[PDB]
């Protein structure tokens, strides 16, 4: 049984989780208690009774967001032990839950993580759901994830970092957060999945078409990429890509490893009447210069590789056409190394929604994954707010002040310099 | 659980703490007796970072009442919600600081912040996790002023790792109710800059022309006026006591408001301020909300922000709004004062959305900045402070106390050094 | 060849005065002799280009495709087998400056096992440059007492850890303040410390031996601030005139980062101290209008040896090792910043007793 | 050989360094004790206040309560027991420093009566700084011969009295110039101008006989031309390296300023408001608002030594000039 395990830690990450485990329940028909009245075995942990427990340890320097999921329907679902809380948050320093706060809390982590994968029969990898701004999403997950390299490292682990909202920091000191936790996660992430809450607003208003739409509907969209994302492990399909190719697919460099999501049939249900939902027109939707969940320019983004996990109702037949034309697309572009990477992990289980779920159910879907350079835009302009910010040392006393040093803020910087000309270097 | 103990000093600081706990008990449905009477059970979620449950749903609140004279802690006994402390509390002196800060700090107010400390302490053990400390007190008079600079040098020498969250009402620029303020205030600041790291400026004439003219109000009581501190200091830690989409402590506006450490002072605010009867007038929303929360006209002290720029923000929208609608108003705001603006520091902005929202209000805001608009402030304190000291005006009483110019010379010094801090950055 | 000599001690006298004269912040790096344990475990590579400018090379396999010559310039560069007596002729003319009626601070800049107490303490082997100076300073004035200059001596020890300041000399809990005094608005001192009147040499090494022991009774030696200011006063009665002068040996604590067998509390106060001291040193760059002294601890204690009259030293302890190269390198980029930097215009105390 | 005098160039080179770190402009005092014809004359109450102080009281008492303070501080003070070997210890520096490629500028200042022009030209049993520089620099330059550097004097005589200049080494009246030099826009040459070529000591100590024979010297003789004239004799130094180039050029300007007493002051106020101005770093420095300041701008700039001397009589009658005189002088201490 290829089985896989997840962990959730911030703000950002545990509520993720909790909606992504909504509509893996919903496709597996597994109660919030966890009895099904297969395709759980790889997440929901079956027990000698019929209790299905998904492989998910919750754990937040911040026990509200643990206690919101332990008031959450989801409550038997997470595991109470795999509910880690705490004290204090991580602040919005990555320093305060990676050598003060976090750095004994992973130890705690670990131990879920490891007791999971001794139960787990062959573990795929880690789906660490968080964001770069968070302080637990920087510091914690960062060294989490180092751990979990250290640890095994040959687990596919599948990074989920929201990407930090360029136009509205939700935090001043987002930028120190984003590159601190690259600085200690990029060479460890076997492949990181990048998505930016704005540009999930922008798809809310051209295709959801949500005059408010709260967190939760944020999450839903989640809910389907992941779903989509791992739907080959759970469900059988025309190809089946696992984490393990996905890294293969995704990350052709050990650096160049952060492709944006993209979901194909993300439009409303009204949406959904107006379009025919045909394979060629969902395949274009995902295609679109405004469905990568960053905000970035994959026009003049050169894509390393596009990974479609289309499911439902689908051929590979109709996508190797479909996919031909968009090859043929002059806006759509590659790098010139690998400028054919359109391998598609073309599924036959069409997508379910949770009741009252915002996206619209449509008999087919495609999570299109694309590793493109317009994404070394969007670290480049990561790296330029953390330099004016430590330029002058503002909040730097903070992270000092928590196990940082002004010499690691300076190798943060490289790291992400030297990560801007790997991308374009890989273009050209 | 991350607990918070409060102080009481001056007549001021005990009025304002008074109504500031009838206004939590509001809001948890906490009887003046001490027994629970609210319905919401989430009021019990974190009502022990208050109130200690003691016996039988009798919650202690966490209240330390310090003052020199007896009548205001008297009052506070024949007051309603007075009795609900526990009567141990009430550690008080008798003879009276007499608004000479070097007799609140070395006469009467040395023996009792010394008879206090052990009180406090002791509550403090008591608590699982602390946070920080609330002076809530004012600068008005030598005694909460003086006893509270005694108290938060052993606040700080003990617990410095603890957040003081201080609330001090700073002496009005025209209305100078204490003769010798100047020399107080001063010398309270000297001490405060030098150990803590959060202040606020309260101008009783500020709330005076609020009340009068926002609030249509004909008899500005301090009843009033403590009101509104009270609703502004407790949106400041909704967002820890209570769950939310996006939820924030004091740890994350402490380490978020400081570029750097003296650089520690901020200005509040609160919405919406509706009239009596002005809901017709207008209707109630966010987006008017917000309009009407960051002109000067919602500011909190006579600091003009017309002559400063508002170094960091930080907003909490207590309640239920749009993300977005906050992203783009803070966008509009940035474009139109980008004048009076921090260009050095942009992306700045803390949305802390928490779920609850206030008694009987739909909608509700705190705005919290880091305006370089006090500099004008301490330039007049300043100001008043050597014209007082070329004739050493009523510096007997001071001197006579054991008391030495020295101090006031060093404490004119550093706040000459924040007046060039505030203006450097802002110029810069 | 007489003539050759006297022109070339001449000419090393010049460069004595020129790194002083000009100045005027002395930065020097100077290089220990690499522990042999150290070495088989892991070493970097080091070329000095002159006597004052060396490159760190390395560029082994991160520093290989990440960076290129760690080439840099500063005021002079010891060698491994530079002497305790190599690194203290230059300090000499700095004390015979102080004693001249000049502030002076001393800065031992390094992470642990540097050898900043080599440098200072001077390390049981040997002597160190406080014993030197001790014996340098009384030489001088002895043949000052001769000139009919009479000079006393006044020592305060003090030391810095987790904000909170610790008397060296005295176990008592004592609350600590720092102060400008009030004669004038640039010298700072500190309230309730322990001073005392050194009488003699022999005294002054049995106050510094128990003050010694006192400071390893207090790992943190390695993570803790110690702060000595030596206070001379020099009265003339024939030409009733006072000098004053002051000598700052600061002892910094180890620069290196958190990373794991660190503490939270003491990693806080280091950083707040090179935090601190980077941003002003930034801002003096800058040539900023106002420099925040009052941030931290330190830099109000030595705001007279930072932003008064006085001439201070940068001693730049480097392990040559790849292990620690990058923080090395770090300090040699911080060191070449402060090299830049410049010090307020010291000031000779002259006051003349006719009133 | 080559490694001695390898070792004093660098040694010479970095001495110029210290120099400039200095800031050059050095002022100093010097007092000549009193002659046999003024044992009868009322001297000052002179308290030597170190050798780097010296402050003067009038002997009437009416008088030295009603002035206050009259403290002057110096590099160096000179007593009258001082020898002229002590004012030329610190004239060798500036010498050295000349023969490296720089300008070097020797005043002497006071009132008349002072020992100006004894302080620069000196008695026969006596010398001043002029032939202790002259020999200096010819020892320097046979020194100079072994390591292959050819070193060449040009002297220039010529005298200020009202803004026009004189040549002294010709009775043949002509019409000379300040003028921009043409491979140097800050080097000045003045046309029309003698400028012999000194072999040996005895050639300068000729050319100076005879400059100072045309002079006409008339500073006590009606104290028309002598008193209220400047002296400036210029040794101009260009060496050359065989097989090396890199010439190093260099000049000596050595003047004996006129009288400072009240009544041309034309000269020496623009010469005191350019030191001044120099002194304070100002951007600009009215060079071409004499003839004396404009002929010595390329020796007056940043990489230039300026060299002064306060010459004061220590008599009670020439108090009120000597307090002026030292009171410039402390001008550049503080
Ligand atoms: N999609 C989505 N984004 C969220 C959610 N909650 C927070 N975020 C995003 O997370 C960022 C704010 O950081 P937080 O997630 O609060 O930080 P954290 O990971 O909890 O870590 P701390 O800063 O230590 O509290 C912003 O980009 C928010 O938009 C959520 O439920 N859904
Ligand atoms: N906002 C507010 N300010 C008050 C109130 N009562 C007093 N003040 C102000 O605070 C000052 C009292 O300072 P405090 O330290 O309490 O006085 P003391 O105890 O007599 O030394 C007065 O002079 C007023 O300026 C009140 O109820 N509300
Ligand atoms: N020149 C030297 N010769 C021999 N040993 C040295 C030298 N310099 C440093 N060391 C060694 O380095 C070690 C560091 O000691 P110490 O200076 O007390 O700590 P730190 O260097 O962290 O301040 C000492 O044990 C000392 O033996
Ligand atoms: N150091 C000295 N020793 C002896 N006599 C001196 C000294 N200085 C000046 N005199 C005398 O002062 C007289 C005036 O000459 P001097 O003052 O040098 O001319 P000037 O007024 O041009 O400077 C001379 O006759 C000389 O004898
Ligand atoms: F090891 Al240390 F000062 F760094 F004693
Ligand atoms: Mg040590
Ligand atoms: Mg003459």
């Amino acid at each position: 049984m290829r089985e896989c395990i997840s962990i959730h830690v911030g703000q950002a990450g545990v509520q993720i989780g909790n909606a992504c485990w909504e509509l893996y329940c919903l496709e597996h028909g597994i109660q919030p208690d966890g009895q099904m009245p297969d395709s759980f075995n790889t997440f929901f942990s079956e027990t000698g009774a019929g209790k299905h427990v998904p492989r998910a340890v919750f754990v937040d320097l911040e026990p509200t967001v643990i206690d919101e999921v332990r008031t959450g329907t989801y409550r038997q679902l997470f595991h109470p032990e795999q509910l880690i809380t705490g004290k204090e948050d991580a602040a919005n320093n990555y320093a305060r839950g990676h050598y003060t706060i976090g750095k004994e809390i992973i130890d705690l982590v670990l131990d879920r993580i490891r007791k999971l994968a001794d139960q787990c029969t062959g573990l795929q990898g880690f789906l660490v759901f968080h964001s770069f701004g968070g302080g637990t999403g920087s510091g914690f997950t960062s060294l989490l994830m180092e751990r979990l390299s250290v640890d095994y490292g040959k687990k596919s682990k599948l990074e989920f970092s929201i990407y930090p909202a360029p136009q509205v920091s939700t935090a001043v000191v987002e930028p120190y957060n984003s590159i601190l936790t690259t600085h200690t996660t990029l060479e460890h992430s076997d492949c990181a999945f990048m998505v930016d809450n704005e540009a999930i607003y922008d798809i809310c208003r051209r295709n959801l078409d949500i005059e408010r739409p709260t967190y939760t509907n944020l999450n839903r969209l989640i809910s389907q990429i992941v779903s989509s994302i791992t739907a080959s492990l759970r469900f059988d399909g025309a190809l089946n890509v696992d984490l393990t190719e996905f890294q293969t697919n995704l990350v052709p460099y050990p650096r160049i490893h952060f492709p944006l999501a993209t979901y194909a049939p993300v439009i409303s249900a009204e949406k959904a009447y107006h379009e025919q939902l045909s394979v060629a027109e969902i395949t274009n939707a995902c295609f679109e210069p405004a469905n990568q969940m960053v905000k970035c320019d994959p026009r003049h983004g050169k894509y390393m590789a596009c990974c479609l996990l289309y499911r439902g109702d689908v051929v590979p037949k109709d996508v190797n056409a479909a996919i031909a034309t968009i090859k043929t697309k002059r806006s759509i572009q590659f790098v010139d190394w690998c400028p054919t990477g359109f391998k598609v992990g073309i599924n036959y289980q069409p997508p379910t929604v949770v009741p009252g779920g915002d996206l619209a159910k449509v008999q087919r879907a495609v999570c299109m994954l694309s590793n493109t350079t317009a994404i070394a835009e969007a670290w480049a302009r990561l790296d330029h707010k953390f330099d004016l910010m430590y330029a002058k040392r503002a909040f730097v006393h903070w992270y000092v002040g928590e196990g940082m040093e002004e010499g690691e803020f300076s190798e943060a910087r490289e790291d992400m310099a030297a990560l801007e000309k790997d991308y374009e270097e890989v273009g050209v | 659980m991350r607990e918070i103990v409060h102080i009481q000093a001056g007549q001021c600081g005990n009025q304002i703490g008074a109504k500031f706990w009838e206004v939590i008990s509001d809001e948890h449905g906490i009887d003046p007796t001490g027994t629970y009477h609210g319905d919401s059970d989430l009021q019990l979620d974190r009502i022990s970072v208050y109130y200690n449950e003691a016996t039988g749903g009798k919650y202690v609140p966490r209240a330390i009442l310090v003052d020199l004279e007896p009548g205001t802690m008297d009052s506070v006994r024949s007051g309603p919600f007075g009795q609900i402390f526990r009567p141990d509390n009430f550690v008080f002196g008798q003879s009276g600081a007499g608004n000479n800060w070097a007799k609140g700090h070395y006469t009467e107010g040395a023996e009792l912040v010394d008879s206090v400390l052990d009180v406090v302490r002791k509550e403090a053990e008591s608590c699982d996790c602390l946070q920080g400390f609330q002076l809530t007190h004012s600068l008005g008079g030598g005694t909460g002023s003086g006893m509270g600079t005694l108290l938060i040098s052993k606040i700080r020498e003990e617990y410095p790792d603890r957040i003081m969250n201080t609330f001090s009402v700073v002496p009005s620029p025209k209305v100078s109710d204490t003769v010798v303020e100047p020399y107080n205030a001063t010398l309270s600041v000297h001490q405060l800059v030098e150990n803590t790291d959060e202040t606020y400026c309260i101008d009783n004439e500020a709330l005076y022309d609020i009340c009068f003219r926002t609030l249509k109000l004909t008899t500005p009581t301090y009843g009033d006026l403590n009101h509104l501190v009270s609703a502004t200091m407790s949106g400041v830690t909704t967002c820890l006591r209570f769950p939310g989409q996006l939820n924030a402590d004091l740890r994350k506006l402490a380490v978020n408001m400081v570029p750097f450490p003296r650089l520690h002072f901020f200005m509040p605010g609160f919405a919406p301020l509706t009239s009596r009867g002005s809901q017709q007038y207008r209707a109630l929303t966010v987006p008017e909300l917000t309009q009407q929360v960051f002109d000067a006209k919602n500011m909190m002290a006579a600091c003009d922000p017309r002559h400063g720029r508002y170094l960091t923000v930080a907003a909490v929208f207590r309640g239920r709004m749009s993300m977005k609608e906050v992203d783009e108003q803070m966008l509009n705001v940035q474009n139109k004062n980008s004048s009076y603006f921090v260009e050095w520091i942009p992306n700045n902005v803390k949305t802390a959305v928490c779920d609850i929202p206030p008694r009987g209000l739909k909608m509700a805001v705190t705005f919290i900045g880091n305006s370089t608009a006090i500099q004008e402030l301490f330039k007049r304190i300043s100001e008043q402070f050597t014209a007082m000291f070329r004739r050493k005006a009523f510096l007997h009483w001071y001197t006579g106390e054991g008391m030495d110019e020295m101090e006031f010379t060093e404490a004119e010094s550093n706040m000459n050094d924040l007046v060039s801090e505030y203006q450097q950055y802002q110029d810069a | 060849k007489e003539q050759l000599f006297q022109s070339n001690m001449e000419r090393k006298e010049l460069h004595n005065t020129v790194m002083d004269l000009r100045g005027n912040i002395r930065v020097f790096c100077r290089i220990r002799p690499p522990l042999e344990s150290e070495e088989n475990r892991m070493c970097c590579t080091w070329t000095y280009h002159d006597e004052s400018t060396v490159e760190l090379q390395s560029i082994d396999a991160q520093a290989k495709s990440k960076m290129g010559q760690q080439i840099f310039s500063f005021d002079q560069v010891f060698h491994p087998l530079s002497s305790q007596s190599d690194i203290f002729e230059m300090v000499s003319p700095l004390i015979q400056s102080a004693l001249d009626g000049y502030n002076i601070c001393i800065f031992a800049y390094g992470q642990t096992g540097s050898g900043k107490t080599y440098t200072m303490d001077g390390v049981p082997e040997s002597v160190g440059v406080i014993p030197r100076t001790v014996d340098l300073l009384f030489d001088s004035i002895r043949g000052y007492r001769n000139l009919g200059w009479e000079y006393e001596i006044k020592a305060t020890f003090l030391e810095i850890k987790n904000e909170v300041l610790y008397d060296l000399l005295s176990n008592e809990q004592k609350d600590m303040e720092i102060r400008m005094a009030k004669n004038n608005k640039n010298d700072i001192y500190v309230s309730n410390i322990t001073e005392e009147t050194v009488l003699d040499p022999n005294h002054l090494r049995h106050l510094m031996h128990t003050a010694k022991m006192n400071r390893a009774t207090a790992e943190r030696s390695s993570r803790s601030h110690a702060v000595t200011k030596l206070e001379l006063i020099g009265r003339h009665a024939e030409k009733q005139e006072i000098s004053v002068g002051s000598i700052n040996l600061v002892d910094l604590a180890g620069s290196e980062s958190p990373k794991t067998s660190t503490r939270m509390t003491e990693t806080k106060n280091i950083n707040r101290s090179l935090s601190e001291l980077t941003n002003v040193i930034l801002a003096l760059l800058q040539k900023q209008d106002h420099i925040p002294y009052r941030n931290s601890k330190l830099t109000h204690l030595l705001m007279p040896s930072l932003g008064g009259n006085s001439k201070t030293l940068m001693f730049i302890n480097v392990s040559p090792f790849q292990d620690c190269f990058q923080e090395s390198v770090k300090s040699l980029r911080f060191a070449a910043s402060v090299n830049s930097c410049k010090m307020t215009k010291a000031k000779r105390n002259r006051y003349l007793n006719n009133s």
